């Protein structure tokens, strides 16, 4: 066993202060075609988020990784995650991310026409 | 068989498997095992 | 200590009195068996490698000597009978006819299944070899045959440590049955992220270790022991640190200990004459010059002897990392100790912050594919686990449900499966269902 | 545990070299080399007598951390002066200057009667 | 570090001459008559070894082999020097009967100054990975050009690097250089031993096609090599059929 | 032809081209610089019988073909891992695959369980002169520890008269101010190559 | 434990005057600080070195010991 | 670029055939030797015959133009200290400018028969 | 000669004093920092133990013995044994010393580093003996025996730097000084009330001339003039040290040197 002085704070240990303090719909339906909002009436950001750019870059350089075809030119650059930068870079990583609302309906945005402004 | 020294009065012993592990001089029950015989290596550092 | 077979044992290669001392501690016998050195400390913000408590200390007083440090553990072994033919036996085993052999070396024990004291000794190696009997003509593991009349239980080294055999106690306990005591040494030497304190509340790490010629030096060739940050200093007003360290200054050049008692009449302006007539700044302060270039440092550094002690929080001791690893018997999570080669814990606000952070993906990865990823079917009837699987003949059944195309296929943790069990057994159903029922 | 052997800090390791030259292309005609397993020892002598030079215009060195023993010098010149013959210079005045040293300690050594 | 793609196979005795017109139909050259006699070292059992090597990886004890030809006058047996050498003398060498015997090897290995030349293979059991439809082989040689002093027979060289020989082998036969460097061999073995000779390739003859890649790291070499040797399995369909052999039988290591 | 070494052990860097600047009045001719290295190999046999070595010297020269030559126990083995000079014989054969590989990295690999390599001398950058009717050879030899001695590589294309010319390139050495220098131009029982490995290993062992 | 070889530093060979260190102490009745200056320490860590060594060896050695001969 | 190469190649015949007839007849040339600054285009020569004494050379050296080729003949005193070559004696007193449609063998031989009384004058 | 000038103000068997002159500061420090760490010196590298019943532990007794200074005049004759083509050791690459002690008298028997025995063949070199600089003949005190405890060990003593352990270290401090009176204002002197009477001058301000105070700074000077004190531990000469010191850093720019032109003739 131990016996130290030197006052290591036992992290995720609330349960101790717990024991001592004890007392005290109309659009859309099921799942079909009216889920998918057109195209024309989207109505999220066109800017693709940091979450939305993570994932892509993820999804992209795991598919690189695992030999999909790579749809720029390279540069003499060998990891996937820099591959898949550029493809991001110039727009072509052909994936779509599906956007859901808290209603259950989602938008469609390709990566294509989405920003990416950050 | 092995070599044994007793803990107080530093008598040297052999004991084999079947043997009561205790001093045959004075009764002592604690024998320490002999420092090997091999020379071993250290770095002067 | 030579003759005590201590659990662990810390003793220092030269210890030192402190050269500013107590009129209580000749009491305590603080200068018969002290517990720390004098080493010659400059405060100095040298290369940014003393920061937030780091330390500089010299490699070149390292090699000389300073605050090395004798490691002794004491590993205890019994041979017990369990019953007529259940006895431990003290014996080197042999592959050919002992079970569950450990990956180590048994080639440093004797017929005694001991090694001699003064045989060094690594990580996983065996230094008590003990047998016990086992039942003959079982079927385990493949490698099982008639000759395997024994199971090794044998007390290996500790798979981080390493040393030297230094003795070797065979006795008798009070019920008679015979047990060993085996003390290994080995020797720390001061390295980066071992911890040092000086007597004033002022604890820290070894930031880097520099040579003699890279240290600062002084116009008279001496270089520090030890280099402390500044910063340490003023907002935890250790006003005596800085005393001491005149004192300990002034005390090492007229050769005498210094008066260091809290409530007597001894003033850092009496001090400071004193080494005045001694021949240096009366304030501490010495002209030190860069080792790397050899020119005058334009601050001139507080610079004098300051008693520091070694710390037994040594970060080899406290070093470790595991890719894949056994696993709880329970939950088939990673096992808890650095000694067990086990897991670091990723708990709630761990994971909170990960939530914060977003990474959803990192998040599942860390509590399946790093903890327990389990594999466990269901039914589209009942969302309970119980279906019988049948991988090698593709055959996938639940009773009750009589149900047999009807199988789904989800990765869950163990301890999730363990939950659901447990829930079972107290009999709540927490079915499990693979599609949607009502709206958002 | 992970302490590196001291050996190294002065020891060339299997295929590398005491010296690789690299062009810089942040100025005209100049270069970095890398020094492996030396210091400060080797790098202020060096980029000292290299700035004595009067057509040597940048001179500088760093060891980019205490834990490899390695420093890199940067040396630009004038136009029609190579980097490589600064440091063939500067070398060799600082062998000159050694030399006329120990010649001088020898001698004053010898003077010396009371050792 | 060259990596060879092969597959095996065998023939009768009068398939032979069958099979050498196909191949000559196949390629477009003549077969090849050749010999290379082998002589298989293993490790002293007096020497004891460790596991471990040089570095911290744990490695078995390997036979490592040396080979080279020998002249077709000492497989004459003073009886055939008229008829020329080509693939048609195979027919004769049936039974165990060879000139070059275990007196001779051994005058050859003592050398009773200079050696002739040796080639030096080593070569460990094929890749283990049930995902390649042809043998693949990882093979070591170096060239053993010359050798002098006192001491300077080679199997006392090899004694040196302290390997002592086992046994020697005798393969004679034909080979193809056919398109895209795919060498087709197809040979008899005697196993040469101071009791007698014996033919291990009884009645028939051994065929192995193999491609030499410098290269196995590049994978796209290693499939279109691959896939020419499955394109001499489809053309070879029907009459003949090629197969891997046992890893078990390709592997060389000394088993303890 | 005739082969002969001279190997001054305790020389200044330097020493090389001022042995050249020595020799400049009778050089002919300079030719294409030359490397070699020096391995040196213990056998860990635990259980070795009496009368038997275990050093193993390999020697690859990057000139002759870039070829590898191992010396143990007055017994002398050429080998070689160029594609150029491989007989014939064994390539058409099947014996060889085409591209050898080389001894050095082989008993490093795989034949490290018997042989481990200490000891790596490289000598690169050299140089090599023409002399009348003779060939010189100089590099300077770096251990571990940097510098470690001088080497001179004598070649002749006759070898009726070679003692005049070792002779006077020892005289040379001589008024270049080195005199322990260690001459080697033993032979073994015997090729160029072999007797060259044998005389360089006589050269360096002291 | 016992008096160290060198000076920890700048590497000055103290072990040497540990035993005319002790003499000056108690058959010159010279004070500490001139038996260092005799002893030649003139760096305050040269004569830290051997004002502050415990020389615990003694201690130790008044146990018999555990292997005689 | 063109004309710097045709007269680098109107050079370097005249430097070939030189060569040539002083390696015919018996002349080490030495082409190890190497000088910053040999004091239009010019190309020297350190020449040298291994039967007189050492460390001397005659300096042959070409000038060219567009019209006419001429050479000046020197002896000249070269020693290599550390891998550099210095000039340890210049001769440019006994100086002579010939052409190489005049320059012959039979000159050549006087040369032979003049430069070794020469070298021995020289000290 | 023209170039770093030397005058010597004192000279000892351990120690050398000196002022040295027309010298760049880089070329001081560097002196002094090989003078520390690249000198090559003998120093005990490998303990064998067969008998050890003493109070202090193998590896302390090791490292105290590694401690032990030896002498190394011909360091130079000795080579460096991962060069050696030997094993492990030779007479070539290393020295053997061998330690015999016994506690045969009643009192505590000091074994000293006098008691060390040179084993192996010098072959007629100025290497392996332990240095012994008290007037007591006694050379460090390496352990202590009560009667009946015995230490029986076998030294191999290698040639190294201090770069690799200080142990290798033959220079003890080195006291460096420049500019007394600082006139090159490479300190700005932290004081109360006033620096000049609240620092010390040092000893080397007798030699310099003082600052006037009323002439103003002088920008175009540079650092000359270093006092150097160099301390022998005792396995050199002191002269030794500055000398080898000198050569070793004038072998380290020639290797940079032949290393830097082998890389251009390529
Ligand atoms: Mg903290
Ligand atoms: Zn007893
Ligand atoms: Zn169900
Ligand atoms: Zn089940
Ligand atoms: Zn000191
Ligand atoms: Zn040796």
């Amino acid at each position: 066993n131990e016996n130290f002085e030197d006052f290591d704070v036992e992290h995720f240990s609330d349960e101790e202060t717990y024991e001592e303090k004890p007392q005290f719909e109309q659009i859309r339906r099921k799942t079909l075609k009216e889920k998918a909002i057109p195209k024309d009436q989207r109505a999220t950001t066109p800017y693709m988020t940091k979450y939305e750019r993570a994932r892509i870059l993820g999804t992209r350089a795991l598919q690189i990784s695992m030999n999909a075809p790579v749809f720029v030119d390279l540069e003499g650059e060998t990891d996937p995650l820099r591959i898949a930068m550029k493809e991001l870079a110039e727009k072509k990583i052909p994936l779509v991310i599906r956007r859901y609302l808290p209603d259950g309906s989602f938008e469609d945005w390709s990566v294509e026409e989405l920003i990416v402004d950050l | 068989t092995l070599k044994y020294i007793c803990a107080e009065c530093s008598s040297k012993l052999s004991l084999s498997r079947t043997d009561a592990v205790r001093c045959k001089d004075c009764g002592h029950r604690i024998l320490l095992k002999a420092r090997t015989k091999r020379l071993v290596q250290f770095e002067a550092r | 200590y030579n003759v005590r077979m201590d659990t662990m044992a810390n003793i220092l290669y030269y210890p030192q009195k402190p050269l500013g001392t107590t009129r209580a501690m000749e009491y305590l016998k603080f200068r018969e068996l002290p517990a720390g050195q004098n080493a010659i400390v400059a405060i100095a913000c040298y290369s940014g490698y003393n920061q937030e408590d780091s330390m500089i200390m010299n490699q070149s007083s390292i090699d000389r000597g300073l605050f090395r440090s004798l490691f002794f553990r004491s590993y205890m072994d019994q041979e017990k009978k369990y019953g007529m033919s259940i006895t431990e036996t003290f014996e080197k085993p042999q592959r050919t006819n002992t079970l569950r052999m450990k990956h180590g070396t048994y080639d440093k024990l004797d017929d005694d299944g001991l090694i001699a004291p003064g045989v060094r000794v690594s990580g996983e190696d065996v230094i008590i070899g003990k047998t016990t009997p086992i039942s003959p003509d079982e079927e385990e593991l493949g490698q099982r045959t008639a000759y395997h009349s024994k199971r090794d239980a044998s007390t290996p080294l500790r798979s981080t440590e390493n040393g030297i055999v230094d003795q070797v106690l065979v006795t008798t306990n009070q019920d008679g049955l015979k047990f060993v005591k085996v003390r290994v040494r080995t020797t720390k030497i001061p390295q980066i992220g071992d911890k040092f304190a000086s007597r004033h509340g002022q604890k820290g790490t070894i930031g880097i270790t520099y040579r003699r010629e890279d240290m600062p030096f002084t116009a008279e060739g001496i270089v520090p022991d030890l280099i402390i940050n500044p910063h340490a200093i003023p907002s935890r007003m250790t006003v005596a640190h800085l005393i001491e360290c005149l004192l300990s200054k002034v005390a090492a050049l007229s050769g005498n200990e210094g008066d260091a008692s809290p409530f007597t009449d001894i003033t850092v302006e009496g001090i400071s004459k004193l080494l005045r007539e001694h021949g240096y700044q009366s304030r501490g302060f010495e002209v030190m010059y860069n080792g790397h270039t050899g020119k005058k440092l334009m601050a001139q550094i507080f610079f004098g002897p300051t008693y520091y002690q070694r710390l037994r929080h040594m970060v080899d001791d406290k070093i470790h990392a595991r890719a894949r690893g056994p696993m709880q018997v329970l939950t088939r999570q990673p096992v808890e100790g650095r000694s067990r080669d086990g897991g670091l814990r990723f708990g709630e606000m761990e994971r909170d912050c990960m939530i914060a952070h977003g990474a959803a993906s990192f998040l599942k990865e860390r509590l399946m594919e790093a903890s327990d990823a389990f594999r466990v079917h269901i039914c589209g009837i009942c969302g309970l686990m119980t279906v019988i699987a049948k991988l090698n003949h593709n055959q996938f059944e639940c009773k009750g449900c009589d149900n047999k195309i009807d199988i789904y296929q989800i990765h869950i943790p163990y301890a999730a499966k363990l939950l659901f069990q447990e829930l079972m057994a107290m009999n709540i159903t927490p079915r499990l269902y693979t599609d949607r029922s009502r709206d958002f | 545990m992970n302490a590196p052997d001291r050996f190294e800090l002065f020891l060339l390791g299997e295929g590398e070299s005491k010296l690789k030259i690299d062009p810089d292309t942040k100025a005209p005609n100049a270069v970095v080399i890398t020094f492996e397993k030396e210091d400060h020892t080797l790098g202020n002598l060096i980029r000292a007598e290299l700035l004595n030079d009067r057509k040597v215009l940048f001179a500088a060195y760093k060891v980019e951390h205490p834990f490899f023993a390695r420093f890199k010098l940067r040396i630009q010149t004038t136009e029609g002066y190579d980097p490589k013959d600064a440091l063939k210079n500067a070398c060799n005045s600082i062998i000159n200057k050694l030399g006329a040293l120990k010649t001088n300690f020898e001698t004053e050594w010898n003077l010396q009667t009371l050792a | 570090m060259v990596q060879q793609l092969s597959l095996f196979g065998s023939i009768g005795d009068d398939g032979y001459d069958l099979l050498i017109s196909t191949l000559t139909t196949i390629s477009g050259n003549p077969p090849l008559l050749y010999n290379s006699l082998c002589t298989v070292w293993k490790p002293n059992p007096s020497y004891d070894v460790e596991n471990v090597n040089s570095r911290n990886q744990l490695v078995e004890p390997n036979r490592i082999k040396l080979s080279k030809e020998v002249p077709f006058s000492y497989l004459i047996d003073e009886t055939m020097m008229d008829k020329p050498l080509n693939f048609r003398i195979l027919k004769s060498f049936t039974n165990d009967k060879i000139p070059l015997n275990y007196a001779m090897t051994r005058n050859i290995l003592h050398n009773t100054e200079s050696c002739s030349p040796w080639s030096l293979q080593i070569s460990d059991i094929p890749a283990a990975g049930n995902n390649r439809s042809v043998s693949m082989q990882t093979i070591a040689e170096t060239i053993i050009l010359s050798s002098a002093g006192k001491n300077s027979s080679v199997s006392s060289l090899m004694n040196g690097l302290g390997y002592v020989f086992e046994f020697q082998y005798l393969t004679i036969g034909v080979k193809f250089f056919m398109k895209h460097g795919l060498i087709l061999e197809l040979q008899k073995i005697w196993q040469i031993e101071e009791a007698g000779n014996s033919q291990i390739t009884s009645g028939g003859f051994l065929l192995k096609a193999y491609i030499n890649v410098s290269r196995g790291t590049d994978i796209d070499r290693i499939n279109y090599t691959e896939t020419a040797l499955m394109n001499l399995k489809k053309e070879l369909q029907g009459y003949i059929e090629l197969s891997v052999p046992d890893r078990q039988s390709m592997d060389s290591r000394v088993a303890h | 032809g005739k082969s002969a070494v001279i190997f001054v052990e305790r020389a200044t860097p330097a020493t090389l081209t001022e042995l050249k600047d020595a020799l400049s009045n009778s050089i002919l001719s300079v030719r294409d610089p030359w490397s070699i290295d020096f391995r040196t190999y213990r056998c860990s046999i635990k259980n070795l019988p009496a009368d038997v070595s275990k050093l193993m010297y390999s020697i690859t020269f990057h000139h002759h073909g870039r070829q590898t030559v191992l010396i143990k126990d007055n017994s002398a083995m050429v080998t070689t891992a160029a594609a150029a000079d491989i007989p014939p014989a064994l390539v058409f054969n099947g014996s060889s695959t085409g591209v050898p590989e080389s001894i050095d990295t082989i008993l490093s690999s795989k034949l490290s369980n018997i042989w481990m390599q200490r000891q790596l001398i490289k000598g690169d950058a050299g140089e090599t002169l023409i002399l009348d009717g003779l060939t010189v050879r100089l590099v300077n030899l770096f251990s571990s520890t940097g510098f470690k001695g001088l080497l001179i590589e004598l070649q002749a294309d006759e070898a009726g008269e070679f003692e005049t010319k070792i002779a006077g390139i020892e005289g040379h050495l001589a008024e270049i101010r080195a005199k322990e220098y260690k001459t080697s131009s033993d032979s073994l029982g015997s090729n160029e190559i072999c007797d060259l490995a044998y005389q360089y290993v006589r050269a360096l062992e002291l | 434990m016992i008096v160290p070889v060198r000076c920890f530093s700048c590497g000055k060979v103290v072990g040497d005057k540990w035993e005319s260190y002790l003499n000056l102490l108690q058959e010159d009745e010279l004070d500490e600080g001139t038996a260092l200056s005799r002893l030649g320490l003139k760096r305050y860590c040269c004569r830290r070195m051997i004002l502050t060594h415990v020389d615990l060896i003694e201690k130790f050695l008044r146990y018999n010991p555990l292997e005689k001969r | 670029e063109l004309a710097r190469i045709l007269q680098q190649l109107k050079l370097d015949k005249i430097i070939h055939v030189l060569t040539t007839m002083f390696e015919n007849t018996g002349w080490s040339c030495s082409r190890i030797i190497k000088i910053d600054k040999p004091i239009l285009l010019q190309r020297d020569l350190f020449i040298r015959l291994p039967h007189w004494p050492l460390n001397w050379y005659l300096i042959l050296s070409i000038i060219s133009s567009k019209t006419s080729c001429v050479v000046e003949k020197r002896i000249g005193k070269i020693v290599s200290q550390r891998g550099k070559w210095n000039l340890k004696y210049l001769d440019n007193s006994n100086v002579m400018t010939v052409k190489l449609e005049s320059i012959t063998y039979q000159k050549i031989m006087i040369l032979q028969r003049t430069i070794l009384n020469r070298i021995i004058n020289h000290m | 000669s023209e170039g770093p000038q030397v005058k010597i103000r004192e000279a000892s068997k351990d120690n050398v004093d000196f002022i040295l002159s027309n010298v760049d500061l880089a070329m001081a420090n560097s002196l002094r920092r090989v003078m520390i760490a690249e000198i090559p010196t003998l120093a005990i590298d490998s303990v064998e133990v067969e008998t050890n019943t003493t109070v202090l532990a193998d590896e302390f007794i090791a490292h105290r013995l590694g401690l032990i200074p030896l002498q190394s005049m011909d360091i130079e004759q000795l080579e460096y044994s991962r060069d050696c083509f030997c094993e492990d050791h030779c007479d070539k690459c290393s020295v053997v010393l061998t330690l015999q002690a016994f506690g045969e008298s009643e009192s505590t028997t000091n074994v000293y580093s006098k008691d060390l025995v040179i084993v192996s063949n010098l072959m007629g070199r100025n290497i392996g003996h332990p240095i012994i600089q008290d007037k007591e003949g006694n050379g460090v005190l390496i352990c202590k025996l009560r009667k009946g405890q015995e230490l029986k060990l076998t030294c191999v003593a290698k040639k190294g730097i201090a770069k690799e352990h200080a142990k290798w270290g033959p220079a003890a401090a080195i006291e460096f000084e420049y500019d007394p009176w600082n006139k090159l204002k490479h300190t700005d002197y932290w004081y109360e009330q006033d620096s000049a009477k609240e620092w010390p001058q040092s000893k080397n301000c007798e030699y310099e001339d003082p600052p006037n105070e009323g002439d103003p700074f002088d920008y175009k000077a540079q650092a000359d003039t270093f006092y150097m004190n160099v301390e022998s531990v005792g396995s050199i000469p002191v002269d030794q040290v500055v000398v080898r010191g000198i050569d070793t850093l004038q072998k380290k720019v020639a290797s940079i040197l032949l290393a830097l032109t082998q890389m251009d003739q390529d």
